[PDB]
RNA sequence: AUGCCUCAGAAUCACUGCAUUGCAGGAAUCUGCGCAUGGCUCAUUACAUCAGACGUAAUCUGCCGCCAAAAUUUUGCGG
RNA sequence: GAUGGGACGUCCAGCGAAUGAAUGAAAUUAGAACCAACGCCUCCACCCGGAGGCAGUAAC
RNA sequence: AGCCAGUGAUGGCCGUGUAGUGGACUGCCAUGGCGUUGACGGGAGCGGGGGAUUAGGGUUCGAUUCCGGAGAGGGAGCCUG
């Protein structure tokens, strides 16, 4: 008599406005499986560029992250960058910190230096302080963020 | 009216000059169309409309040799599964 | 006047930021536009590089998607009810996108039963089109929620458009569970 | 390289629409040359069988472009011999008595 | 010290030279393009500017190159 | 009466822009049996009506 | 020797504005961001290619021809393109 009807999800809808993919629509029901999960429900997905592999966390989780690079319309583009997990208090944010050796021309010796980066993280990667991340440059997303996570080692 | 001569209808004003005859001075008369100017005219269209036969022509050799490729190779894969159903 | 560096701010560190040079044009921001719900009005804003842009001042209709259907329809906005940023915008009826409003229904009406042959003039139609209504019934199903709201004369929807930069205000009505998380809200 | 088409006993008929003509009313149009089988294919067209080589000829003649309930009727001659296709169908039939 | 006329946008100067109801040159104005380049100086200025390496899949782009174009019931005459 | 086939007529169907829907590939296993209608091949010389099976087969 | 948050400081959500990204800007939410590897403040100073002095390592100058930036007494606003 009537088609069935859905309810909200209420683990991930926690705020004013609606949270939704801007990629798919999630009301149609087709006949062809071209963004479907593991567990029949349509969600957006797809690969970036270089040698990386989507989690199957981005595949088969239901966060919405329109910030995301596997699950939304952020690019991957420029160079990449390792360091080390500093802090993780802000909300989908973590500070990175890499330490480099400078050399001193008139002594020929070393100096440390270090410098820190603030990147956005994905709720498929769960990082602690003193681990290690890859990071890949995009557009501006912040005032001072321009990196997203790509891989957590 | 319509379809009557004005080249003879402009008039001339006399410049008295000394030292020789007076001057007559007429303007140039404006749109004026005559069987060069329509000539001119016609031809702009049958130009335009040859250019956009010609492409229609060249889609046409493209997609001839686009459907010609793709039946030579279903004919190939026809005779070696034809070839496979002989041969059991 | 207005502008889009960062020039004035503050940095990291938290010092503050000595300014040379003068304020360029390419860094230019505009007074917003504020569109109203009303008799249609507009007006040219010429951008960089030439090209108009439309400011949106006292919309009233706009081409509403229905999305499970894969059509449209031309109807009349009747009033806003909801927006996420504050209560200020709806109480002074402001269009933005994403707010919620709420359409005629006469046109989505009119649709259906052309289509479908369905009616929430359809007895004299030929005997193909008769035909042709069965085959599309068997096996389409609508929802609980939008043939409630089809009856009683209207449904809702959220802006995809911006009014402010186009002049113009479409959307899409609003299905599914999205359609739940809003009836919550506006009880 | 010599014409296959000639001394063929076979024609072509194009635009015969299977869904409103019946073989009563297609076997008509032939009337004093006897009929062997016909096809139709969906697309329109149809193939006739006839028993002389020496039919087909005429008909394919005074043929061309006259009225059969519109649409115009070309027709033209074509291989489709029929001995050839009695050899296939004794081939399938043996060939299908070999799978089952 | 920034203006620009060719065979090829617009001359009835009551402008000039020859002819004798024309042929030329054409002051002035309208129109189109440029004046955001060049030249000068070094006051400001340390997550700024600049240099080496990279991006714009976050965008605008006249002049220049190679190209493209099948929308549109108009006009005359008799009503 | 047939999501039946052909005509006839009556509204749309150009580039660019706005909103919504579809397309923008696939690359982790091998054989069978029934019912719906779709395509072909055989009969009973054709037609009539009334039978029985997958040789081949990019799509239309 | 501590700096940053009324009036944006660091991040998040829906928007506005821009040619376009972005706390660039409005509303709401969290308590974050930087620092003895010298932040914040003060002094001198347009940056570079380069010049001077040459065992080697170094020290010092660069308003000035080329490249980049900024300004037209001071400082603000804008039209046409
Ligand atoms: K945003
Ligand atoms: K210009
Ligand atoms: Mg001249
Ligand atoms: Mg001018
Ligand atoms: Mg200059
Ligand atoms: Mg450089
Ligand atoms: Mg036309
Ligand atoms: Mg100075
Ligand atoms: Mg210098
Ligand atoms: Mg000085
Ligand atoms: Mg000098
Ligand atoms: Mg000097
Ligand atoms: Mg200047
Ligand atoms: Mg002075
Ligand atoms: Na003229
Ligand atoms: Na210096
Ligand atoms: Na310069």
């Amino acid at each position: 008599n009537y088609a069935r009807t859905p309810t909200v999800d209420l683990t991930v809808q926690h705020e004013k406005a609606y949270q939704r993919q801007t990629a798919v629509n999630e009301n149609i029901r087709t006949a062809s499986k071209k963004h479907v999960n593991r567990s029949g429900h349509i969600r957006y997905s797809k690969k970036i560029g270089l040698g990386f592999a989507t989690p199957k966390a981005a595949i088969n989780g239901k966060y919405i992250d329109r910030k995301c690079p596997f699950t939304s319309n952020v690019s991957i583009r420029g160079r990449i960058l390792r360091g080390v997990v500093h802090s993780t208090k802000m909300r989908r944010s973590i500070v990175i910190r890499r330490n480099y050796l400078h050399f001193i021309r008139k002594y020929q010796r070393y100096q440390k230096r270090h410098r820190n980066i603030t990147v956005h993280c994905s709720p498929c990667f769960d990082p602690k302080p003193g681990d290690e991340v890859v990071v890949g440059q995009c557009r501006p997303l912040s005032k001072t963020i321009r990196y997203n996570v790509l891989q957590v080692v | 009216g319509r379809t009557d001569d004005v080249r003879k209808y402009v008039i001339r004003r006399k410049v008295t000059k000394e030292g020789k005859k007076d001057r007559f001075k007429a303007p140039k008369i404006q749109r004026l169309i005559t069987s060069t100017i329509r000539a001119r005219r016609a031809k702009k269209v049958r130009v335009a409309i040859d250019k956009v036969r010609k492409s229609a022509a060249e889609r046409r050799e493209y997609l001839r040799l686009v459907g010609a490729r793709r039946r030579a190779a279903r004919q190939r894969k026809a005779a070696r599964h034809h070839s496979s159903r002989v041969n059991a | 006047g207005i502008v889009r560096s960062r020039l004035h701010k503050r940095k990291i560190t938290g010092g503050k930021t000595k300014i040379h040079r003068k304020r360029m044009k390419a860094e230019l921001g505009r007074l917003p536009a504020n569109t109203k719900l009303g008799p249609r009005r507009v007006s040219p804003v010429r951008a960089r590089g030439g090209n108009f842009k439309l400011r949106g001042l006292r919309l009233d209709t706009g081409n509403f998607a229905w999305g499970t259907e894969a059509s449209a329809q031309r109807a009349r906005i009747l009033d806003v009810v909801y927006n996420a940023t504050s209560n200020e915008l709806v109480r002074t009826k402001t269009l933005v996108k994403n707010c919620i409003v709420v359409v005629d229904a006469a046109p989505f009406r009119l649709w259906y039963a052309k289509h479908y042959g369905i009616d929430l003039d359809v007895k004299k139609a030929s005997s193909k089109l008769k035909r042709k209504w069965e085959y599309r019934r068997k096996h389409h199903k609508i929802e609980k929620a939008l043939a409630d709201q089809l009856r009683e004369g209207r449904l809702l929807a959220r802006i995809t458009s911006r009014p402010g930069q186009t002049g113009r205000a479409d959307g899409a009505l609003l299905e599914g569970a999205e359609l739940q998380f809003y009836l919550k809200k506006l009880d | 390289k010599p014409d296959p088409h000639e001394g063929s006993s076979v024609v072509f008929l194009s635009p015969i629409f299977r869904t409103s003509t019946t073989n009563g009313q297609i076997r008509e149009l032939f009337t004093g040359m006897r009929v062997l089988r016909i096809r139709t294919y969906r697309q329109n067209y149809a193939y006739v069988y006839l028993d002389s080589a020496a039919a087909a000829q005429k008909f394919v003649k005074e043929k061309n472009g006259t009225e059969f309930r519109g649409k115009k009727l070309r027709v033209a001659l074509s291989t489709r011999s029929l001995q050839k296709e009695k050899d296939r169908a004794e081939r399938a039939n043996l060939l299908s008595d070999a799978h089952n």
